[PDB]
């Protein structure tokens, strides 16, 4: 069981971060105020490992 | 680019043709017809900035009236072009790089000028293509960039002949600035950008614009399909949308905005690396006019525009 608890628990927080890169991204990449420019450099560094808080 | 290069081509070895069948016109007598139709041919395209609308149609007829045969009036004496060939093949020279030369030192200085001489300009060529030729030709000399295409540094020729290819004005001693020579660049594509989208309104004329508002979309296409240059192209493409963005969305609707959500994915991180923050001037009010627009959805009508007011007083 602790085993399992300890598995279960570190893909919860890596889920939990995950997501939020994931609003980031999409609220980036679709905010008018941000020039085209930036937001390919965002989608290349958030659109893939999962990054530190 | 060879399609355009070659009509590029087509116009500038055609307007040479023109250097060659007026060479008798470089007598005591001679010389001062020469000044009165460079005279005559040349003055009423400085006042089209300097006038009401109400009376803009006479520079018009004035200009429609020597070019067609008819007399007009300069100074005292009347002056024509009637039994005249090289005369008249001579004003269509001087006439049609006088609306270039006020694109390069009126429209450079004041950017709400440009739409006053663009209707004159756009009622001309359409009575004359003759002239149109020779108006493209003399702007794609003077402003390659509106061509567009972009000069390249060539092994084999002197520095100095490169840099007058760039559009750089250069007296016999030394080269213009950089800052003035951005302001003739932008001047005379704001006159450009102004003439693919005005009409003459009088007239009753059956057919298409002679310039229409198609050459707008490939030129936007075409600087976007090449490496941008480092200050020109942000600078450019700028007051071109500003001055053309506004009839450019309303003929096209979707593919408009399709091409201006692209620039600031793509084609805006494309000038950050090329551009060193001590000129970013261009790159920076490239965003601003945009982000406005990118949220209003609409591009302002270019400050200067010529409204019915105008026409009546």
């Amino acid at each position: 069981r602790q085993q399992q608890q300890q598995l279960n628990h570190e893909a919860s927080e890596l889920l939990e971060i995950a997501h939020i890169q994931d609003d980031l991204l999409e609220r980036l990449v679709a905010d008018p105020r941000i020039p085209e420019e930036r937001k390919a450099e965002i989608e290349e560094f958030l659109d893939g490992p999962i990054r530190t808080l | 680019q060879d399609i355009t290069m070659q009509w590029y081509q087509q116009l500038q070895d055609a307007s040479m043709q023109c250097v060659l069948t007026f060479e008798g016109l470089t007598d005591s007598q001679a010389k001062k017809i020469k000044m009165d139709l460079q005279k005559a041919a040349t003055i009423p395209v400085s006042q089209i900035s300097t006038i009401a609308g109400s009376k803009l149609k006479e520079i018009f007829d004035k200009i429609h009236s020597l070019l067609s045969g008819k007399p007009v009036q300069s100074g005292g004496r009347s002056v024509s072009v009637t039994l005249n060939p090289q005369g008249l093949d001579f004003v269509q020279y001087k006439l049609a790089e006088k609306f270039v030369k006020q694109g390069e030192e009126e429209v450079a200085s004041h950017h709400e000028a440009a739409f006053p001489i663009a209707v004159v300009a756009s009622g001309i060529w359409e009575l004359h293509p003759r002239v149109g030729d020779l108006i493209l030709a003399h702007l794609h000399k003077k402003c390659p960039y509106s061509v567009p295409f972009y000069p390249t540094f060539k092994e084999g020729m002197a520095l100095e002949d490169y840099q007058r290819m760039l559009g750089y004005q250069v007296k016999d001693s030394k080269v213009e600035q950089q800052d003035n020579f951005l302001k003739r660049m932008s001047g005379m594509i704001r006159l450009y950008a102004a003439i693919i989208q005005l009409r003459w309104p009088y007239g009753n004329r059956q057919e298409i614009h002679p310039h229409g508002l198609n050459h707008g979309w490939r030129w936007l296409a075409q600087i976007l399909n090449m490496e941008p240059l480092s200050d020109v192209t942000a600078t450019l493409l700028f007051d071109f949308l500003e001055v053309c963005g506004n009839a450019l969305m309303k003929q096209y609707q979707v593919q408009f905005w399709k091409m201006l959500i692209l620039i600031k994915e793509d084609y805006f991180p494309r000038i950050e690396a090329i551009t060193s923050s001590g000129q970013m001037g261009s790159f920076i009010r490239l965003k601003q006019f945009l982000e406005k627009c990118l949220q209003h959805k609409d591009i302002p009508v270019p400050k200067g525009f010529l409204t019915s007011s105008f026409w009546r007083s």
